[PDB]
């Protein structure tokens, strides 16, 4: 299958037509997405098969073919880019200054950008092009707008 | 069977559209991975 580094759409033929359920990042031979996109199921890449390797429902992350490889972090000061890949639409970079999610276990960066559900798994990047996390697990605030955490895994 | 399709390179784009605000929110994360607002 296609193992080239880059951003990919995650598709299913189980529903009506071909529906985009999410997005992911192929880096160093490992496919990275959010758990709620695949529910831990196997994936197809052309005629090849990608098997889950690691996953955690609470972090809402999953890696295929190998361990989680993404370890860059938001520096807490700079603007970032959401490389949004919406269903049926071309990949587009959106620059923003992240807000913060304050939790009892520490603070997390957050991006206030609203996209369709099938955009979950789109990468958030720093100025060096490094993936600092994935978009798609967050909350809906008073004004009905969406705010996603910048969700990053641990590179063992 | 879910399948993947390439959508692009992962690179910073100079002159990308700049938008979105930066809210500071108190949140809670449950065992199911769901975030909720704390008030
Ligand atoms: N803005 C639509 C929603 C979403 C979920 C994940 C990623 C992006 N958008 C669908 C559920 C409520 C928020």
């Amino acid at each position: 299958g296609e193992t080239t580094d880059g951003v990919y759409r995650v598709m299913t033929r189980r529903l009506l037509g071909s529906t985009q359920v999410g997005v992911g990042v192929m880096q160093e031979g490992v496919f990275h997405t959010m758990w709620h996109v695949t529910k831990g199921a196997a994936l197809r890449s052309g005629e090849g098969r990608l098997d889950p390797y690691w996953g955690d429902v609470k972090q809402d992350l999953v890696s295929y073919c190998g361990p989680w490889k993404l370890d860059a972090a938001w520096d807490g000061l700079s603007e970032v880019q959401l490389l949004a890949v919406p269903p049926g639409e071309r990949a587009k970079n959106i620059q923003t200054l992240p807000g913060i999610f304050k939790t009892k276990d520490g603070d997390i960066g957050a991006v206030a950008l609203d996209y369709p559900a099938g955009t979950s798994g789109s990468p958030i990047l720093d100025k060096c092009g490094r993936v600092i996390g994935l978009y798609g697990n967050g909350v809906v605030i008073k004004n009905g707008s969406y705010v996603s955490a910048i969700t990053q895994g641990k590179r063992e | 069977d879910m399948y993947i399709e390439r959508a692009g390179d992962i690179t910073w784009e100079k002159d990308a559209e700049v938008t979105g605000n930066s809210p500071r929110l108190d949140v809670a994360l449950d065992e199911s991975g769901d975030f909720s607002l704390v008030e």
